[PDB]
């Protein structure tokens, strides 16, 4: 029923879990608690794919099975600053010294 | 070959204290009456010479959740025609008239009989299985002097390691019991020696130990 | 309720604090005589650790068979050096 994830933009990443059957826009509401941004400031993506408010986790591609604890899945997050939403930007985490 | 996670981060800690060791040793007051403890060394009991007699002896211990290690020292001179090791409930008989694998005769014990390299549970009606499984032609696989028992009680399965290398799940379906260790012996004045290793509770391991494990691969 | 954790590069991880606590370092400095900035733990690694972190916590709290916890190879000395620093 749990999922866990990563909902990340630019050099920002919240962990978080949520239940599969939660929507879009309940998330939405749980990163305005966290970063101060209301719902409609907000684009969410799994991937290059733009999240519906009214679709639950589940129905985006979010199950228990592919968001584990251990390797949460990532939500992308855009932000709006007047009426015009930035590009989806997440910035890679470094990388190991091969 | 590879040992296990759980089994290869508890032998990597530190071992279990000379009180832990005491704890788990031998049963003086739970042995065939042809076994004696050692007063000088309790963790190693003394089989006396008695012909025709396979003899066995509990530890103190009784296991019923969580992964156990423990040692055993048997030198390979003092094994002769069946020497068995393994775990077995309360009700397991410590005692046989004739030479035999004792343990692993009954539905109440669970062994690896080291010259035969066969596991034996409940053999009157099951026959056993070699182990480990590698081996071809009837060929012996000699256990030496000291080898590693891994009862895990979470997951209800027993295994060995010997010279560092896991052998493989050897029995399975030990979940809910409350499991002995135990070995059945034929030679005359044999002594086994019993060092628990340690115990792991089926929780989260530090994720310290989680990457010392990966690094060891 | 929740901690932001900063990587060496500046990466910002957003944590419950509970979760954080399960490192006794973070506990340590969380409690004094917010935030926790690291000179030396990168994103790659940092990350990972919030993992662990989630991990931890979800199953030490349940009964449940505890999977395995992936580390890559690459990574396993960095990790635990983060690891001993973070006492985890």
């Amino acid at each position: 029923m749990d999922v866990f994830l990563m909902i990340r933009r630019h050099k920002t990443t919240i962990f978080t879990d949520a239940k599969e059957s939660s929507t879009v826009f309940e998330l939405k509401r749980i990163v305005e608690g966290i970063l101060k941004r209301p719902p409609e400031e907000q684009r969410l993506y799994k991937d290059d794919q733009l999240l519906d408010d009214g679709k639950t986790l589940g129905e985006c591609g979010f199950t228990s099975q592919t968001a584990r604890p251990q390797a949460p899945a990532t939500v992308g997050l855009a932000f709006r600053a007047d009426d015009t939403f930035e590009a989806l930007r997440i910035e890679p985490f470094s990388s190991p010294p091969e | 070959f590879v040992k296990p996670a759980r089994i290869d981060i508890l032998l990597d800690m530190p071992p279990a204290s000379r009180d832990l060791q005491l704890k788990h040793s031998w049963n003086s007051e739970d042995r065939s009456l042809n076994i004696f403890v050692k007063e000088d060394d309790k963790l190693t009991f003394h089989r006396h010479p008695v012909a025709q007699s396979t003899d066995c002896i509990r530890g103190k211990v009784g296991l019923t959740k969580g992964l156990h290690i423990w040692e055993i020292y048997w030198p390979t001179r003092q094994r002769g025609t069946h020497a068995v090791v393994g775990v077995c409930t309360a009700d397991a008989p410590l005692h046989s008239v004739g030479y035999q694998s004792l343990v692993g005769s009954t539905e109440q014990s669970w062994g690896w009989d080291l010259g035969r390299n066969k596991l034996y549970h409940d053999s009157k009606n099951c026959a056993g299985v070699t182990y480990p499984a590698i081996l071809k032609n009837d060929e012996a696989f000699l256990v030496p002097d000291k080898f590693l028992v891994a009862l895990d009680m979470d997951e209800g399965t027993l295994s060995f390691i010997v010279d560092q290398q896991y052998l493989g799940i050897a029995f399975r379906g030990l979940r809910g019991k409350k499991l002995y260790p135990i070995v059945s012996a034929v030679w005359g004045h044999c002594e086994i020696t019993m060092r628990y290793i340690g115990g792991l509770d089926p929780e989260p391991l530090p994720l310290m130990d989680l990457c010392r494990r990966t690094i060891r691969q | 309720m929740y901690v932001k954790l900063i990587s060496s590069d500046g990466h910002e991880f957003i944590v419950k604090r509970e979760h954080a606590l399960t490192s006794g370092t973070i506990k340590a400095m969380l409690s004094g005589p917010n935030e926790v900035n690291f000179r030396e733990i990168p994103s790659h690694v940092l990350s990972k650790v919030c993992m662990y972190f989630t991990y931890k916590v979800r199953y030490t709290n349940s009964s449940t068979e505890i999977p395995e916890f992936p580390i890559a190879p690459e990574i396993a000395l960095e990790l635990l050096m983060a690891a001993n620093f973070l006492d985890c």
